[PDB]
């Protein structure tokens, strides 16, 4: 079986993290559990090199993830404090915590996206045996 | 601004997310 799912993310400056983990019976991975941090465009590195493979012609390929957009809520939160003296502590927290929502939200969406793409791909027979796909999954110098 | 830590909860635990320095 080949199992992946993504337990944890980071947002920041302009840049998002993912942990991508992966649970494997399968003998062609060096090791059964296993974790990597990957980023949206390795993602699309990935699609893309799929599309690519003369082999795969034949196959639809799952779309990639969309690529995640933190604007809104990562420009109110720096705006937030900013303003820290203008307002109440409680204005204040009552504030922050509504920015934590929404940052919530948007990590829910995309992280969903991008799990679900690998998901995708696992499912596939033919796709999961991917040697491109296989180092996405657990290459980790360092 | 600060960084943004998430963790997808163990269900069916609840997603968090976390301040983090930066």
């Amino acid at each position: 079986s080949l199992q992946i799912d993504i337990p944890d993310a980071l947002s920041e400056r302009d840049k998002v993290k993912f942990t991508v983990h992966t649970k494997t019976t399968l003998p062609t991975f060096q090791s059964p559990e296993f974790s990597v941090t990957r980023q949206h465009e390795d993602f699309v590195w990935l699609h893309d090199t799929l599309i690519e493979t003369t082999d795969y012609a034949g196959l639809i390929i799952p779309p990639a993830p969309t690529k995640p957009d933190f604007d809104g809520p990562r420009e109110k939160m720096q705006k937030l404090g900013e303003g820290e003296g203008s307002m109440t502590k409680e204005e204040f927290a009552k504030m922050k915590q509504e920015l934590e929502a929404e940052y919530l939200a948007v990590f829910k969406k995309t992280v969903s996206s991008h799990e679900v793409f690998l998901q995708r791909l696992s499912s596939h027979p033919v796709l999961s045996k991917d040697r491109n796909f296989h180092v996405f999954l657990e290459y980790d110098q360092p | 601004g600060p960084a943004v830590q998430f963790f997808k909860g163990k269900n069916g635990s609840a997603d968090q997310v976390i301040l983090v320095t930066q």
